[PDB]
């Protein structure tokens, strides 16, 4: 159905914008960004240890 | 969900660690009084040996099982890719 | 073993008041965002210099392992055509 | 990418039905002439048992490598947790030792503030 | 049932020897690698110790529905994480906060005792 | 009875851009392959 019609399924669009000053609903939203960035700032670093190594490698 | 002695429910699931079968600590505890050993492989096995008791502790008692199951529709994903390329 | 069992069963109680505590908040929250604010500057600068150190070296390397790819899909694509 | 037996990269490889290794074909096969063996495992293995379709593939890249990298993800944040479950039940204990010290001394606070001022309501009367 | 450590239902779980606690194998292992220990006892243990020891599948219920399920879920548990480390951080400064008063008032013992003390002289004069 | 793919550097866009387009490349091919 979704190759006949040629529509992919929407997915969470919603981490990207955000917003200052929202409510209890951007509060959650605001600390979604915090861990994941955290997880990002993680999974940055243990890419750049190896750093090219891993990618010549492969 | 079941001991290996007399196939009951486990009220008490305790495992012996020589041969990983999980017994129930009543039935385990009288084989070994009776010869000391473990009842499937016939190794040296005592009461200390046994680890008895549920392990529920510092952990809480979904998600994971959401991955599990892209994984198996997956499965057929590729094995329905085949039999089209195949013809 | 009396004295063991009350601190045991207090302890159970502020558990439960610091559960409490924290299930009601999720003032406060635009403390929070100029936190992540911080990180988002602190981090993304972090991810950007990252990111740009490693395109520099990666992005060719990406080239490299991505022209070679497309020589699969000929080297394939002419297989079939000889096969066949 | 590597042949096992002599450490070269293997410019025809052959991999075996019995130990599953990717040998050289001139390398394994002079292996066999000598005894009908595979080198590793030391189980029986002839020539004709060394072995050198239709859907197309593509490299192995960042379908189901996005699935093993999402348990990588959880797997790891799992542990993150313990961190923190098993350091709450040090600090929560230590914290409970500490409210009970100073439960049971605060009660010798308010003795003490009743006796050196009972002391001095004394001794200034007479 | 459970795992201790992430908190599965283990799909191979494996139980250590040093002390009685069925782990996961993958989880075990990486904890091994970081450091030769049992994560509940702290007791030296190696890989080789681990002796390898109820599945019951979901049918979730009758696809572009379980796409924004799984992003609902991983971003429930990221606040999951999140939430509970904040509180680690906080008990642990309300915990310092009070060790500074319970050192701080055995100083106020002090004086208060040689006021005492200073009482029981007078008295006896 | 090993393997190396380096993860991308910008590597959110696993839960929503690179699995969006894998279950999008999965739909249009085996469409398309029905087709031929």
């Amino acid at each position: 159905a979704l190759y006949t019609e040629y529509l992919k399924q929407r997915n969470n669009k919603k981490r990207r914008t955000p917003d200052f000053n929202d409510d209890d609903d951007t509060l959650f939203l605001e600390e979604y960004r915090r861990k994941y960035p955290r997880i990002d700032t993680s999974r940055y670093i243990p890419n750049e240890s190896s750093e090219v190594s891993l990618l010549g490698i492969v | 969900m079941l001991c290996a002695i007399s196939g009951k429910v486990p009220r008490r699931p305790v495992l012996s660690p020589k041969s990983r079968t999980i017994f129930e600590k009543s039935l385990l505890e009288q084989y070994v009084k009776d010869t000391g050993n473990d009842p499937i492989t016939n190794e040296p096995l005592s009461i200390e040996e046994i680890v008895e008791i549920v392990p529920s502790a510092q952990q809480a008692s979904s998600i994971p099982n959401l991955l599990t199951s892209l994984q198996n529709e997956w499965d057929a994903i590729m094995l329905e890719n085949f039999k089209l390329r195949s013809t | 073993x009396x004295x063991x069992x009350x601190x045991x069963x207090x302890x159970x109680x502020x558990x439960x008041x610091x559960x409490x505590x924290x299930x009601x908040x999720x003032e406060s929250r635009m403390q929070h965002i100029t936190q992540g604010r911080t990180s988002m500057k602190i981090q993304f600068k972090t991810a950007m210099p990252p990111t740009e150190v490693l395109l520099e070296s990666i992005q060719s390397k990406v080239e490299s392992i991505e022209q070679l790819q497309r020589k699969l899909q000929h080297v394939q694509p002419l297989e079939q055509q000889n096969n066949e | 990418m590597l042949c096992a037996i002599s450490g070269k990269v293997p410019r025809r490889p052959v991999l075996s039905p019995k130990s599953r290794t990717i040998f050289e074909k001139s390398l394994l096969e002079q292996y066999v002439k000598d005894t009908g063996n595979d080198p590793i495992t030391n189980e029986p293995l002839s020539i004709e048992e060394i072995v050198e379709s239709a859907q197309q593939a593509s490299l192995t890249e960042s379908i189901p490598n996005l699935l093993t990298s999402l348990q990588n993800e959880w797997d790891a944040i799992m542990l993150e947790n313990f961190k923190l479950r098993s350091t709450l039940d040090s600090l929560t204990k230590k914290l409970s030792t500490v409210m009970y010290e100073r439960d049971a001394a605060k009660l010798v606070a308010a003795q003490l503030l009743m006796e050196k001022n009972e002391d001095s309501k004394d001794l200034p009367k007479s």
